[PDB]
């Protein structure tokens, strides 16, 4: 889930 | 606005009432059948209007602009192991139903905020077929098809989506496509030139043997003899990422 979190807050 | 999608134009020119926010595109009818499919890992089509428009459920950023990002970073594999399965979920359930993409490919592959992956553009591939590039202005990707279209054998089945969710399979654990081919004939060289040397070691190499075996199976050259999405999804590679229902 991190690496979505940080993909869509992109 | 922003989309492009494998068949015709997707954006969000008008809404109606009740914050509707939808994805609409413009580009026999048994279409119209797929309204009545639901499932969670499926872009839920909502409406069909011939004069044709389709109506989406709306969800922007697709797994090729998340792969394009985790480019450097790479992606967890517990994710990858949960996107493989929720994609093999979406694909048995619209094979059951007799329902193929027959050109899959990451633009058409939708994630939310949630984690949550599923199928859009889906059982289309009859409104103009599958894309071929007839003309040198069009571009149409071929990382993805099976060899049986590639080829231009006529009998397509649920086994050629199969062969597509492989390559996209190798795609995330390497964020390098499987079988990058500029032409037909190149596709299918490069195919066979892997396939033929074959357990899946230099060119996956952080796939664990359980993975290999999986994508091996989802990539026999032989369609009759390409796995399901039912038997994948009972694959050991699956043994960590499987839950009971309640
Ligand atoms: C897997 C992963 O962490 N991907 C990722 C996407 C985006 C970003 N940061 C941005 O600013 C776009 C980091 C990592």
């Amino acid at each position: 889930f991190e690496c979505l979190d940080a993909f869509f807050s992109c | 606005k922003i989309g492009e999608g494998t068949y015709g134009v997707v954006y969000k020119a008008r809404n109606k009432l009740t914050g509707e926010v939808v994805a609409l595109k413009k580009i026999i009818r048994e279409i119209s059948l797929l309204k009545e499919l639901n499932h969670p890992n499926i872009v839920k089509l909502l409406d069909v209007i011939h004069t044709l428009y389709l109506v989406f459920e709306f969800l922007h950023q697709d797994l090729k602009k998340f792969m394009d990002a985790s480019a450097l970073t790479g992606i967890p594999l517990p994710l990858i192991k949960s996107y493989l399965f929720q994609l093999l979920q979406g694909l048995a359930f619209c094979h059951s139903h007799r329902v193929l993409h027959r050109d899959l490919k990451p633009q058409n592959l939708l994630i939310n905020t949630e984690g949550a992956i599923k199928l859009a553009d889906f059982g289309l591939a009859r409104a103009f077929g599958v894309p071929v590039r007839t003309y040198t202005h069009e571009v149409v990707t071929l990382w993805y098809r099976a060899p049986e279209i590639l080829l231009g054998c006529k009998y397509y089945s649920t086994a050629v989506d199969i062969w597509s969710l492989g390559c996209i399979f190798a795609e995330m654990v390497t964020r390098r496509a499987l079988f990058p081919g500029d032409s037909e004939i190149d596709q299918l060289f490069r195919i066979f030139r892997t396939l033929g040397t074959q357990d899946f070691s230099k060119v996956v190499p952080p796939l664990d043997e359980d993975g290999r075996s999986l994508l091996s199976q989802m990539l026999h050259y032989d369609p009759n003899k390409r796995i399901s999405a039912k038997a994948a999804l009972a694959h050991p590679f699956f043994q960590d990422v499987t839950k009971p229902v309640p």
